[PDB]
């Protein structure tokens, strides 16, 4: 028994918290991850690199405190510890926002180990892969959104930052700035989540209320052995149900459940590929037709423009306090805005 | 035997291949008119003086929308909560003008709806199933119902609901935030859990029966074909993806009961759904998302802001500039 | 007037071992016959607090 | 009977309670600064 | 307790979630004084 | 506020309305002991 | 279908348990409550006491600017 | 001062009352 | 009965449902509830009389239940002022000493007294099914619910009357003499459109209105009282509806869903009933007020507020509504059908009347346009008063904000609970709300439908 195949048994013990060789990589960088993040929120700054409060020793409370991106200043630097910004201080590295990249970046290396992880377990116990197929679309979504969009962008800054109203933040700039609703990969990414959530929803509600009578309980939930061959709903009643209730059914379990895979896992990449067209402001903008006629015909006057009317608004406002690196100066005079308000 | 009978036991009928039943002798009618009345005037109604001011919104395709930015326009806010149907108007083009098909085709909807509840329930009730698919579909009606009435109604007017358009919604969404801060109000955080999760388990249960199929079938013919309809056989192995299951996270964290699986998946996004219709509709009467601009002051006194004042400069950017022309007091109350 | 404040602390104080008290004796069928008369006099002794309470309400 | 105490799942357990323990400490102690 | 040498689990949970309970609530109050608290 | 004679239970009426949420919480407290039968 | 170690409920429910844990609980507790109580967690990570966001010198954000010198450009700003 | 003091000893007493009957009950016999 | 899962066929989550056909405990459960609901009512009161601060209105420190006894005339005067505030604590003693009896009777019927009573009493023993005794109990409780609302009535009439907000010399505390019986009035009211301008019976705007449709109601619930008790159930009753425990408690859920969302939108729109006084101003009344406080600034400063035109082309502070009347402009256009004791003096037969607002405008109605339109029902979920995008210094939710919305959703998960107990009930009493009996499963029956 040479010494890997032993390392190989040890790791992949039955024990409480399986560890394997994909656990070499996820367990450290995710601990690293989620500790950052913890740190940053309970204890950091982000007054050098937003002139923001983003931790909880600062008076900010959980929807307020982030793992803010760092300073614009350093452009898409990494931003190591002992990289030539930090230089090996500690609470300068702190201060100029490493946390922020030590985070992106252990949770890249966290999420790839765990689809490993994905694929360790499947092949040990002796099932298809789809898992990690599936998870394969959260994936698209944090490369997109967290390193693809920034790379594309002038630094790191403009990355999400790890808090919720830094993730707030960061949706309402892309509505401003990018016009990300009438994206029309954004759409096909909503599609696939409320899908994937009606999908949820309704196969839920048809198999238990379509359940066959295999106990004498009220309580139907011990009426299931794991171990039972026969099918614990009847799907010859629910396909009727379907049919005659809104016309079309599935009839096919295994279509079902691949459909309830694909469903959610298409929209997160397609709005994957939406948010790399943002990274190079490749946006979905305008409609330059409407844009001409408004121009032209000052009675023409769609929803679409009245949107981006608010765009515009949001960006004059917010500018300032969300770029201070620019020095963004605007007289109140310049500020767009409607009568009496 | 009578003929009362009769058509009772033909609207009843589970033999019909779409249920009619009582409920569905509501929704057919009301909801072919929401339709035919939506499709007519997404296509030409001329424009609609939404805001009161005369200053008329083109939301057909004859007006130079795409499929965009076309709309059926909420009716004026000169009408306010008032009902307008077509025969209170002097005349059909001052129906139209002031956005009467809005009002047709959201009241018939809304009754269809309700109505298409009921009939799931009466559904069920004819096939000898259990009785709350219908209350699972309580959530996306409440939603509907949250933003095409009980918002109109809290804010005071119809011209308050949402349009029937895809730019026309992302309006009343951004307007909605600058005015209620929804993302700060945790119903909507909720709401973005039941949908986030709804899709995160519809994904790993789909994964997961997909993983665990039974081979019946070979690498050339679709997996699909390996289930009949109507066998009572298992067509996956709920013990491998139990066994998969609890080895990814840890073995309590796994079920292994179908049914409280499938309890699970029903739940939690109708639930979820529930939570962000209640935000709604209690932003409805202005009780809204939280507020911390300037929550953070420094020792001397000064603000120190957070990504919580950045947001509600994004906000104040969406209010100054929402319908321009429309205010004339400094506060916007109404 | 010192009088209605020590009414009223008395009346919370049996208030509290009412609260506690009665779910213990009506919850245990065994010591149901020294704590079903306990029960009564209780009772009546809260009750009287609080009439207690109520006439040095008019006199404080 | 007679298990093992130190495991795998000690040290996981422990990994995460600890400095979750700590942290809350500190934020408590946070809730009464003063400006 | 009622059986010696262990304590009821129903008697560490209600120990552990009036804990948990306390700490919510110290934070819920902290966001009314001290830093955060507008004031 | 409340009346002058009344004011050393003041602290006392200002924890009183909640008691019927203890009340939810003792239900689930009563059905752990019990091991949720 | 346990896997080896002793399940939590036994653990949870033993006394030798709570004579450990009665202890190190608390301790942890009161230690992140000094690092915070002591100024000790405004020193390590930098973050600034409320007196200290602005100077009686610079009344503005001091926003990084420099590329690679940022220890300097800290101090300067305080 | 102590009107915080005060609340909260009366707020832990409320607290353990339901408790302390609750595992009385059960400690004594009682019927649950 | 039994209290577990084997012996109940329940689990512990549904525990309740255990009490179904134990009549004994079921009533135990109940009389404890009740006194929960008593309790809390004679807590919350005592702890908003603690933190009242009688010279600072009602609705600028969380009170809701402050102004419905204020509302019924106890502790308050002239233009709502605070005179007595012992009414307000005894009300609030009361209901917490008959809560304490409450819960011990509650306490004694769930947990000692007799399990069922159907074997002690013919007359508290009933049986689900018993349509007889369950119309009986519908009797007897419609004779208490008009004895209520006489008492509503008596309270109004003879024992120091009710708050009227359309009082003339000012909104005080009046007695009504002449309350409306005419039918025609109080079931037209039932009859007006649930739309703007009509506002079914939230546009109720008169305590003689309100006192009279008590009359009405106490008449009406104490003769269906009588009819139930000495009447069963008709065949067309029997034949269409569930006679079921469950089925029972679904009725009335649907019944409490529709209340919830009619008192919702009450104090949402309605200030007769709830006094602008007690409960701050509606929605519709601060965006008036604040038209009216522009309109009455920029007339002392020279405009000439009838022929201002707006930006828009429409007139600045005055225009007229779709049906010709004289209305406040701007976005308050839509809620010209507003009527306050405040505006109602400038209001002529055409609507806003020029010369009223040239020369009858008051200092008081100067200074009521300005407290409404700051107290405009607008507020953060942390209680920071003012549109959404002002900072932290205002600590304001109007009391109707919080009712209204509390009872929304109270309404829509009462209806989620009406929805869950009827279809529940209609499947157990066909027998198959445990699940499709493999043997006989409907739809292996049924032709294939296509
Ligand atoms: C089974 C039965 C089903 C029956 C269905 C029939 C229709 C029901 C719903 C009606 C829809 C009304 C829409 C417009 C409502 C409105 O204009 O406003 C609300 C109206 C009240 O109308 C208002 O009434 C007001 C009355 O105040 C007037 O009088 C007052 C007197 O103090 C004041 O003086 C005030 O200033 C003055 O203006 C004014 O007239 C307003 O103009 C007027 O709009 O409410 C009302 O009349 C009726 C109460 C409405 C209840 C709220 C809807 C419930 C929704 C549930 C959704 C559930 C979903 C679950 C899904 C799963
Ligand atoms: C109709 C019910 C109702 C309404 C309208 C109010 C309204 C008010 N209360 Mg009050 N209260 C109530 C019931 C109510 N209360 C009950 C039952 C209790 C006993 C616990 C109290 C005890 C109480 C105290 C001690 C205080 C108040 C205070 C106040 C004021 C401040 C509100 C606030 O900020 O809270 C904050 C809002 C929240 C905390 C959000 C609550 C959200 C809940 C959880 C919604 C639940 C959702 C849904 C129903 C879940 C079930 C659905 C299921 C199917 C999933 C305000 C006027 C304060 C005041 O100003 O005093 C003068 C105050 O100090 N109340
Ligand atoms: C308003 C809330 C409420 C009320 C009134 C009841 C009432 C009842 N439930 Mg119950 N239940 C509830 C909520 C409620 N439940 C909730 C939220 C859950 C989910 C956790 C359950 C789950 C549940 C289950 C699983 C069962 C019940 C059962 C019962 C019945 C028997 C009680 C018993 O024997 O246990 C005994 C408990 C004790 C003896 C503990 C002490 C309780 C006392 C009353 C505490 C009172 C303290 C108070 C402050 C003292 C004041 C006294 C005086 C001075 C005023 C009873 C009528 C049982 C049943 O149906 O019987 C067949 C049953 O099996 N319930
Ligand atoms: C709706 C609530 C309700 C109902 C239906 C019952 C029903 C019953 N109780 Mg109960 N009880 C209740 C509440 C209720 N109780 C409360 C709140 C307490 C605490 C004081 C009690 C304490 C109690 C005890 C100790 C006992 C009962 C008993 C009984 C049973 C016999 C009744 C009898 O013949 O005595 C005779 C009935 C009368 C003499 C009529 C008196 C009516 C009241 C007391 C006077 C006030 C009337 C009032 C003006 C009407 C409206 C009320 C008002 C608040 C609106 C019976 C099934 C007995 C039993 O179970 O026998 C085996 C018994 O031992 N009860
Ligand atoms: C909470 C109080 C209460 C309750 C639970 C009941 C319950 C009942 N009553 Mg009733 N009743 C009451 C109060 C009450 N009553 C009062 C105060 C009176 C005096 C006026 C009556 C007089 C009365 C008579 C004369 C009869 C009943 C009957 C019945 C039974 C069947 C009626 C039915 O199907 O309901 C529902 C009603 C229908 C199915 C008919 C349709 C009604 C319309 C179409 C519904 C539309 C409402 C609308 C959508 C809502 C808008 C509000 C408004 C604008 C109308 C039933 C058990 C019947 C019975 O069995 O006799 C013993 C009967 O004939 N009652
Ligand atoms: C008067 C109203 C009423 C009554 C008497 C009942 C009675 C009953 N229901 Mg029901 N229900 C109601 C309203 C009511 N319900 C409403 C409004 C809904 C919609 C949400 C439901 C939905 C419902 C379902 C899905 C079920 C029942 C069931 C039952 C039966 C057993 C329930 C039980 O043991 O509770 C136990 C109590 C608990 C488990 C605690 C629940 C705690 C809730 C979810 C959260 C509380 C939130 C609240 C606002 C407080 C916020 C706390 C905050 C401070 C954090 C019982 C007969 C069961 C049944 O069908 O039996 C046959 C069942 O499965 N009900
Ligand atoms: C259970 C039974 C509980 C008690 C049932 C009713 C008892 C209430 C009697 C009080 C009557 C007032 C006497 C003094 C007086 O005349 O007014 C004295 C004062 C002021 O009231 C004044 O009365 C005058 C008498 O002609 C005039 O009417 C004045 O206009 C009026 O202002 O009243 C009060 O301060 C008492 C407030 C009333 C509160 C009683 C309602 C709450 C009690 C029931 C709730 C518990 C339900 C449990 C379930
Ligand atoms: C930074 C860094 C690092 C790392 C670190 C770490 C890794 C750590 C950590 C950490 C951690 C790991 C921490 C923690 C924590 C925690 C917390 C803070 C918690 C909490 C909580 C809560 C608050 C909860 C609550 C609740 C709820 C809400 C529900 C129910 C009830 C309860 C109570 C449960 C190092 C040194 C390497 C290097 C440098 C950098
Ligand atoms: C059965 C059951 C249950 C329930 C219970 C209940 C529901 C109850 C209740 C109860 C109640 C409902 C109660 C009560 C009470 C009361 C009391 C005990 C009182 C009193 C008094 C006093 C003492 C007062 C005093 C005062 C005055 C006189 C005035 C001034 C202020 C003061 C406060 C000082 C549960 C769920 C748990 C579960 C199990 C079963
Ligand atoms: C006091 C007052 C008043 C009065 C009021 C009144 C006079 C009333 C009434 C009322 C009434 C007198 C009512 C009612 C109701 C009814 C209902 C709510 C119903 C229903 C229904 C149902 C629920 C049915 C169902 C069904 C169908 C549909 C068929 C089949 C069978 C069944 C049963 C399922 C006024 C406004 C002047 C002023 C304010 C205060
Ligand atoms: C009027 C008055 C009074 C009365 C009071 C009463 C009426 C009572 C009570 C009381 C009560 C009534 C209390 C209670 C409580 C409680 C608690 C503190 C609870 C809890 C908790 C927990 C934490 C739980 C947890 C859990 C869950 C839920 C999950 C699973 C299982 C377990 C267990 C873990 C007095 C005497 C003071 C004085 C005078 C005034
Ligand atoms: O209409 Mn459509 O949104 Ca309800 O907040 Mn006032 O109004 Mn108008 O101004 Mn912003
Ligand atoms: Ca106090
Ligand atoms: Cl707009
Ligand atoms: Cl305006
Ligand atoms: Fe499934």
């Amino acid at each position: 028994r040479g010494w890997f195949d032993v390392l190989d048994d040890w790791l992949k013990r039955d024990r409480f918290v399986f560890i394997g060789w994909s656990g070499l990589l996820l367990f450290p960088c995710a601990f690293m991850a989620l500790g950052g993040w913890l740190t940053g929120t309970t204890f950091v700054t982000s007054w050098y690199t937003h002139g923001l409060a983003s931790s909880y020793l600062e008076g900010a409370n959980f929807l307020t405190v982030a793992v803010s991106s760092p300073a614009d200043a350093f452009g898409h630097s990494l931003l190591f510890l002992w990289g030539p910004e930090a230089q090996g201080n500690l609470t300068r590295w702190f201060q100029i926002g490493g946390l922020w990249p030590f985070v992106a970046l252990h949770g890249a290396f966290g999420l790839i180990g765990f689809m490993l992880r994905q694929f360790e377990i499947s092949r040990l116990v002796g099932i298809r892969p789809y898992n990690a197929i599936a998870f394969s679309g959260p994936i698209a979504v944090f490369v997109s959104v967290f390193l693809m969009y920034p790379l594309g962008q002038s630094s790191w800054f403009f990355a999400p930052s790890f808090g919720v109203a830094g993730i707030f933040r960061f949706i309402l700039f892309l509505q401003g700035f990018h016009n990300w609703t009438l994206n029309p990969f954004h759409m096909m990414g909503v599609a696939g989540i409320l899908g994937g959530a009606l999908l949820c929803a309704i196969h839920g509600a048809t198999v238990e209320n379509t359940l066959f009578e295999d106990g004498e309980d009220s309580n139907t939930f011990r009426a299931f052995e794991p171990t039972q061959a026969e099918e614990t709903y009847s799907m010859v009643t629910a396909n009727r149900f379907w049919s005659q209730i809104f016309g079309i059914a599935f009839s096919n379990k295994r279509w079902l459940h691949f459909f309830m895979l694909f469903v959610p896992v298409t929209g997160l990449w397609m709005s994957s590929v939406g948010i790399v067209g943002l990274a190079l402001n490749l946006r979905a903008y305008d409609f330059v037709s409407q844009e001409l006629r408004a121009a032209e015909d000052p009675e023409f006057e769609t929803f679409y423009t009245k949107n981006i009317l608010l765009n515009e608004g949001m960006r004059a406002w917010m500018a300032p306090q969300d770029q201070p690196h620019e020095n963004f100066i605007f007289p109140e005079e310049v500020l767009p805005r409607g009568n009496a308000l | 035997a009578s003929l009362w009978e009769q058509f009772c036991q033909w609207v009843t009928s589970t033999n019909n291949r779409i249920y009619v039943g009582w409920f569905g002798t509501l929704m057919i009618p009301t909801l072919l008119t929401a339709t035919t009345c939506f499709i007519i005037a997404f296509i030409a109604a001329p424009p609609v003086d939404i805001d009161g001011i005369r200053e008329p919104v083109a939301g057909s395709l004859l007006y130079g929308n795409n499929i965009i930015s076309g709309a059926v326009v909420p009716s004026s806010n000169a009408i306010g909560l008032h009902f307008y149907p077509i025969w209170e108007a002097a005349s059909l083009d001052e129906w139209l003008y002031n956005g009467g098909p809005y009002q047709l085709v959201v009241f018939h909807f809304l009754i269809g709806i309700f109505c298409y509840m009921g009939r799931q329930w009466e559904l069920s009730y004819r096939l000898g199933m259990r009785p709350w698919i219908c209350v699972a579909y309580s959530a996306p009606v409440s939603a509907a119902t949250a933003v095409f009435l009980i918002y109109p109604i809290g804010q005071g007017s119809f011209s308050d609901g949402m349009p029937l358009g895809i730019s026309g919604t992302f309006n009343f969404m951004i307007v909605f935030q600058a005015e209620h801060n929804i993302l700060m109000h945790p119903f909507h955080m909720l709401g973005v859990a039941g949908v986030f999760g709804g899709s995160l388990f519809s994904a790993m249960h789909g994964s997961l029966v997909t993983s665990s199929l039974v081979r019946e079938t070979t690498e050339v013919e679709s997996q699909n074909y390996g289930y009949k309809f109507g066998q009572e056989e298992e067509t996956y192995n709920i013990v491998a993806a139990h066994g998969y299951f609890g080895r990814l996270i840890f073995q309590y964290a796994s079920f292994n009961n179908s049914r409280s699986l499938h309890f699970f998946l029903g739940a939690w996004p109708v639930i979820g759904i529930w939570f962000t219709a209640m935000g709604v509709s209690t932003m409805a009467f202005n009780l809204n998302g939280f507020n911390f601009n300037q929550s953070i002051l420094d020792s001397q006194g000064r603000v120190i802001g957070t990504w919580a004042d950045v947001l509600n400069r994004a906000n104040i950017g969406f209010e100054v500039m929402h319908e321009r022309n429309a205010h004339n007091f400094p506060l916007d109350l109404a | 007037s010192i009088v209605f404040q020590i009414a009223l602390a008395a009346l919370v104080l049996f208030s509290f071992v009412m609260v506690v008290g009665v779910p213990v004796a009506y919850a245990s069928p065994q010591n149901w016959d020294r704590s079903k008369p306990l029960l009564y006099l209780g009772s009546g002794i809260w009750a009287i607090l609080v009439i207690v309470v109520a006439l040095l309400n008019f006199l404080v | 009977v007679t298990y093992p105490i130190f495991t795998v799942r000690w040290l996981a357990v422990h990994t995460l309670a600890v400095p979750s323990v700590f942290f809350v400490g500190a934020i408590a102690a946070m809730q009464f600064i003063q400006r | 307790m009622f059986a010696e040498g262990r304590i009821p689990l129903w008697v560490v949970g209600v120990v552990a979630g009036i804990g948990a309970i306390g700490v919510l609530g110290l934070f819920f109050y902290g966001a009314y004084a001290g830093l955060g608290s507008s004031m | 506020k409340l009346p002058e004679a009344y004011q050393i239970f003041d602290p006392l009426v200002d924890v009183l309305p909640v008691i019927p949420l203890f009340f939810l919480a003792l239900a689930f407290v009563w059905q752990a002991a019990v091991g949720f039968k | 279908g346990t896997t080896g170690e002793r399940p939590f409920s036994d653990i949870v429910t033993s006394i030798r348990y709570w004579v450990i844990h009665s202890i190190t609980i608390p301790m942890l507790f009161i230690a992140g409550w000094l690092f915070v109580s002591t100024g000790l967690a405004y020193d390590a990570f930098g973050t600034p006491r409320p007196d200290e966001y602005f100077t009686q010198t610079r009344q503005e954000l001091p926003i990084l600017q420099e590329r690679y010198d940022i220890n300097q450009e800290i101090q300067e700003f305080n | 001062n102590l009107e915080p003091i005060f609340q909260l000893t009366f707020l832990g007493l409320i607290v353990l009352a339901g408790p302390a009957v609750v595992f009385v009950l059960a400690f004594r016999g009682g019927d649950l | 009965g039994g209290r577990d899962l084997p012996s109940t066929g329940f689990a512990w989550w549904s525990g309740n449902a255990r009490l179904i056909n134990l009549s004994g405990k079921l009533l135990g459960a109940h009389v404890a509830h009740a006194g929960l609901i008593v309790f809390w009512a004679g807590a919350m009161t005592l702890f908003e009389v603690a933190h009242f601060i009688p010279e600072k209105p009602m609705y600028e420190q969380g009170l809701i239940l402050l102004p419905h006894i204020a509302t019924l005339g106890w502790g308050v005067g002239p233009a709502g002022e605070v005179t007595d505030i012992f009414p307000f604590f005894v009300v609030g003693v009361l209901h917490l000493i008959s809560s304490a009896v409450l819960g011990l009777g509650g306490i004694y019927h769930a947990l000692r007294g007799p399990e069922v009573l159907e074997e002690y009493s013919s007359f508290f023993g009933y049986d689900w099914k018993d349509k007889n005794q369950m119309t009986n109990i519908i009797g007897y409780h419609l004779i208490l619910l008009g004895c209520g609302a006489l008492l509503l009535v008596f309270k109004a009439m003879f024992f120091g009357g009710v708050y009227d907000t359309w009082a003339p010399g000012g909104g005080d505390v009046r007695v009504i003499t002449n309350p409306t019986l005419n039918p025609a009035i109080i079931f037209g009211y039932l009859l007006k459109a649930p739309f703007g301008g009509e506002g079914w019976i939230i546009s109720v705007n008169n305590m003689e209105d309100i006192i009279g449709g008590h009359i009405w109601i106490g008449l009406i619930c104490i003769s269906g009282g009588i009819w139930h008790i000495l009447t069963k159930p008709f065949g067309w009753a029997r034949r269409a509806l569930i006679w079921s425990g469950e089925a029972y408690l679904s009725y009335s859920l649907g019944a409490l869903s529709l209340m919830g969302f009619i008192a919702s939108v009450f104090v949402w729109f309605n200030n007769t009933a709830y006094p602008s006084e007690f409960y701050g101003p509606t929605g519709m009344e601060a965006s008036q007020s604040q038209a009216f406080t522009f309109l009455v600034r920029d007339q002392r400063l020279g405009a000439n507020i009838a022929s201002a035109q707006g930006p828009t082309g429409l007139g600045k502070y005055l225009m007229r509504s779709p049906s010709g009347e004289i209305i406040f402009g701007g976005e308050t256009m839509r809620f010209w059908d507003f009527r306050g004791p405040w505006l109602e003096p400038l209001r002529g037969p055409n609507g806003l009347d020029l010369d009223k607002l040239r020369n009858d405008i008051q200092p008081w109605q100067v200074r009521r346009a300005a407290e409404y339109m700051t107290h405009a029902p607008l507020g953060s979920l942390n209680s920071v008063g003012g549109v959404i995008t002002d900072v932290n210094s205002f600590n304001y939710v109007s009391p109707r904000a919080w009712l209204a919305t509390s009872h929304f959703v109270l309404g829509f998960f009462f209806l989620v609970g009406h929805l869950w107990h009827a279809g529940r009930a209609r499947a157990a009493a066909a027998g198959f709300e445990k699940g499709i009996d493999r043997e006989t499963e409907p739809t292996l029956f049924m032709p294939d439908l296509d």
